[PDB]
RNA sequence: GGCCAGAACCAGCCCUACUGCAUUAUCCUGUCGGCCGGCGGGCAACGAAGUGCAAGAAUUUUGGGUCUUGGUGAAUGCUCCAUGGCGA
RNA sequence: UCGAACCACCUAGUAGCUGGUUCACAUCGAAGUUUCCCUCAGGAUAGCUGGUGCUAGUAGAAGUAUUGUGCGGUAAAGC
RNA sequence: UUAGGGAUAUGUGGCGUCAAAACUUAUGGGCUCAUUCGAUACGUGAAAAGGGUGUUGGUGGAUAACAAAUCCACCGGCCCCGAAAAUGGAUGACGCUUAAGCCCAAUUAGUGAUUGCCCAUUAUUCCUUUGGUAAGGGCGGAAACUUGGAGAAAGUGUAGCCCUUCCGAUGUAGAUGUGGCCUGGAGGUUAGGACGAAGCUUAUGGCGUGAGCCUAAGAUGGACCGGCCUCUAGUGCAGAUCUUGGUUGGCG
RNA sequence: GCGACGUCGCUUUUUGAUCCUUCGAUGUCGGCUCUUCCUAACCUAGCGCCGCAGAAGACGCUAAGGGUUGGAUUGUUCACCCACUGACAGGGAACGUGAGCUGGGUUUAGACCGUCGUGAGACAGGUUGGUUUUACCCUACUUAGCUGGAAAUUGCGAGAA
RNA sequence: UCAUCGAAUCGCCACCUACAAGACUGGAGCUUGCUCCCUCGAAGGCGCCAAGUAUAUUCAU
């Protein structure tokens, strides 16, 4: 029912003709597809790491699985972009069920306050709170 | 056209659907006790909150024998009984939701009313058009007779 | 952007007695009565027991819903203190040449020869709010209301200082008016 | 003849059940307390889906001539012969 | 009738200007650009377009990429 | 992006009424009250700083005391003012505000993997036309239960020689084709007519995509004339302040 | 109350552009007359506020509701004075308004003058004299009648404040 | 001159939908309003067609 699955995508540079094993990039994305993950995996590697989609290939994204259906809190550092303040990132503790779950909460909440849309908005470190 | 609950019988209401709801804090209402769930696919099931996750949405279970999974159903189809196990006063929400439902306070109220009424509008949408039939000799029945009891009135 | 802060709660001791029906609230004493209307957003006024307490909780919450719920508790506690105690109302005057008359008739007010205008200033007062001169000799300027309700003797103690004003002229020179003085809660043991 | 209704094969849109089919991790235990850190073996997959095979059977619509026939046991082959039902 | 009368004639004077130009269907189907013109309300000439074609034509094909291989000095940059 | 139709499905745009579609979605996440809210791009731009003691968001840095919590500074709007004209007045209208506004999402409801739903000269499919000179196959006598054709003629063109197959199909100026339409007349042929020709009338049908043709019936007409192949031209009219004739409105 | 320095929004009865509409004709300014509209308020109207004691001004806000003159010179708009007034505010309506008037200015054909030109003539220089057609049509308005009408002329179609 | 379209009907609707009394004694009743659906009520008993398979119900105010 929450939209915005969670991404496992991971990819080398197409080795190499120069280095013959660049090293790999692993990182968890979430989006709607997995073309929309790869479309953001591509983003970092070209922005963090300086390669191009044309010039790597991806290696093999993965839907991670779940975590057992109970309620439990979540900070999502989040950082999205607007004519709005530009490049702010923020934290919005959000207590939805999965990770899948809080950081859609996360979307709806920018896009309703800061009218950010899913490419304007990085995510990082949606990890737990236990009190 | 309008399908009547009285008074003021209502125009162009959907028969697959009311807007039930009139707001409530969260906290007095509910807590990891018992509820049941009007709107859903599995249709008037009740089911023992396990937690109150956010603000509407809920954590709804059910130990067994129910096909009820451990699931995330929202308050805007799952509306409270007073056949409470954990909420309110009883000290602490409770674990173990099948040996707090053994205390029969689900199977008590399977028993009791208001699941009675359950199954009543659930039965007039399984019978077939025989006890259908059956339903209506037992009206007319019950009807005139009770013309024969007014009678008796007059009498008296 | 919404949540919960507390729960607000007076209590009702003996003397004083308050209702719940119709969510409205009827309190009464021994030195007078008064009952009114205090609804707002998530604001349900329920009386838990006949003489407990007052209690009024909401379940929602934001700057707008709570700062609207303690008012009510500012607007209960003095129907329970008005019932029982009460607040006196008083108002002074001052002069420099202009001898004057006042007047008051059993439930209209009048104002005459005020700066010069020789014709009366009448004013309505509710039923139950009385109220005498001392213009004879000891005090020979103040009005004194008594009265019940923190909020219908307070209504028409504040026209009295809107039927004053000196318009197009110095007001800091000199003082003309019999206006309203010194907001106070008089209470006895004479 | 025109007006209908129903039916039957053709293809077509299809009703779609069960969905299997593999994978992947989910998850299986241990003693701890209202700030939580002291971790390992996949042997389980009905709420794992970026994923493979399904007709008999549901529907109006549209067109109707060179047919149909019988099953065998293996590791699918011999083959034979020449529309009806209303109303007007 | 007069900043050149009136009648008839040359005379149906000329007009790069204005108005109009009579049936159907079918098959296709544009241009306002080039150069030249006392040229810029027009022409001529190419282009566009139609018809008829001729001819051995998966080629002497391409508003496309690839591959190599040249070219350039705008953006950004730098003073 | 465009031949004539039917169906299936979409595009853009939408689904409160007008208005087909959420008969007001079981909608979900927040936002929003606005004394001219706000609400489809490009229409032209809507509103510019500025602040606050305002409603919601975020970061720097105290106290454990404000008058068990309370601060000192700013980032961010939604929103308040800043801001105004002249017929009455416009989101398109009503209207909506615990939305029918805004930003995000959804698509049968956290039960289990698809197309929520509505609209086209689009797409798919189905018929029908028509062109391509597009491919084929027959291009003179045989049978599938009832008729049609794998028997209708060696053919650009039609009432196609016959089938069936593919594909395309808009269009001003323009070009071109038509076994194509029409008027007057000629050379041929075939043929009508006082038992009623031309003409004329039309709720006279039919049939050709059309130009048009043919029929009927005239309580019309009275004496000429149709089809076909060639020939021929003073050959088709709604529009030229057309020309001529006649009528008409305004108009008793 | 504004003024250095400055700037930044919105302004047309604005200075000009633009050449989009009009060349088989949207008839030229100003008035007269009459109606309307706006507020950026001139007057009255409402408080407000000051070194606003009365007096009397002073600043300001709210309000388009009502009111806003008569003359002299000018064709004028504008301007200027005269005088009244509570004050004589500023605008739109095709620079409101000629099938309404006027015809003073633009205004051609006559004529004179100034400068210019060899001359014919030119001047957006001056002066004088110089057409002002048509509603009998449709609507608008204004009054004046008549008659139908509820499935707003129809179904029998059925709804009584 | 009518042949019609229409197709539940009310002394149980139709002040009120909601009171009164539970952070644990139920209240409910100011109610899924009745009744209607093939012989006035459930147990029978009874005639029906040829109106010859659908065709506006060949009914009914
Ligand atoms: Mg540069
Ligand atoms: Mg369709
Ligand atoms: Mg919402
Ligand atoms: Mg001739
Ligand atoms: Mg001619
Ligand atoms: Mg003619
Ligand atoms: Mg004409
Ligand atoms: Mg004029
Ligand atoms: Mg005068
Ligand atoms: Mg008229």
């Amino acid at each position: 029912k929450p939209h915005l699955r969670h991404y496992q995508v991971v990819g080398r540079e197409s080795p190499s003709e120069k280095n013959p094993e660049p090293t790999v990039y692993k990182f968890e994305v979430f989006a709607p597809n997995f073309v929309v993950a790869k479309s953001r995996f591509w983003r970092m590697m070209r922005v963090k790491n300086k390669v191009k989609a044309t010039h790597g290939d991806v290696l093999s994204c993965k839907v991670v699985k779940d975590a057992k259906l109970v309620a439990r809190n979540y900070l999502v550092d989040i950082a999205y972009y607007s004519q709005r303040c530009g490049y702010t990132r923020m934290v919005k503790e959000f207590r939805d069920v999965s990770k899948t779950g809080a950081v859609s909460q996360a979307y709806h909440d920018l896009a309703s306050r800061h009218r950010a849309r899913y490419h304007n908005i990085e995510v990082l470190n949606v990890k737990s709170i236990p009190d | 056209t309008d399908a009547y609950a009285v008074p003021l019988s209502p125009l162009l209401s959907c028969a697959q659907g009311i807007a039930l709801c009139i707001m409530v804090k969260s906290h007095y209402i509910c807590a990891g006790r018992l509820v049941r769930i009007l709107r859903g696919p599995r249709q008037d099931r009740v089911g023992v909150i396990v937690d109150i996750v956010d603000a509407n949405r809920v954590l709804v279970e059910n130990p067994e024998d129910a096909k009820m999974w451990r699931h995330v159903q929202n308050l805007k189809n799952v509306e409270p009984l007073k056949y409470c196990v954990s909420v309110s006063r009883n000290c602490s929400a409770k674990a173990l939701k099948d040996a707090l439902a053994s205390s029969k306070a689900l199977e008590k109220y399977a028993k009791t009313r208001t699941a009675a009424r359950v199954e009543a509008k659930k039965a007039c949408a399984a019978s077939t058009d025989f006890e259908r039939y059956q339903l209506r000799v037992a009206r007319r029945s019950r009807a005139h007779w009770a013309r024969k009891v007014f009678d008796e009135k007059d009498a008296k | 952007m919404v949540k919960v802060k507390s729960l607000c709660t007076l209590q009702i001791p003996e003397g004083v007695t308050v209702d719940v029906k119709g969510r409205k609230v009827t309190v009464t004493g021994k030195r007078g009565t008064l009952t009114k209307d205090l609804t707002h957003l998530q604001l349900d006024l329920r009386v838990d027991k006949k003489n407990r307490t007052f209690t009024v909780i909401r379940w929602f919450g934001s700057k707008i819903p709570i700062a609207c719920l303690n008012t009510t508790k500012a607007h209960v506690q003095n129907m329970i203190t008005g019932v029982t105690k009460g607040y006196r109302f008083k108002v002074r005057c001052a002069y420099a040449h202009f001898p004057i008359n006042v007047s008051v008739d059993g439930q209209n007010i009048e104002v005459r020869n005020f700066l010069g205008e020789k014709r009366v200033r009448r004013q309505l007062v509710p039923s139950s709010v009385k109220v005498s001169q001392t213009d004879p000799s000891k005090v020979k300027d103040e009005i004194i209301f008594d009265g019940n309700d923190l909020e219908q003797v307070s209504r028409e103690a504040a026209v009295l200082h809107q039927m004053c004003l000196v318009k197009k002229k110095d007001i800091r020179k000199f003082l003309d008016g019999i206006y309203v003085q010194t907001k106070t809660n008089i209470e006895g043991m004479e």
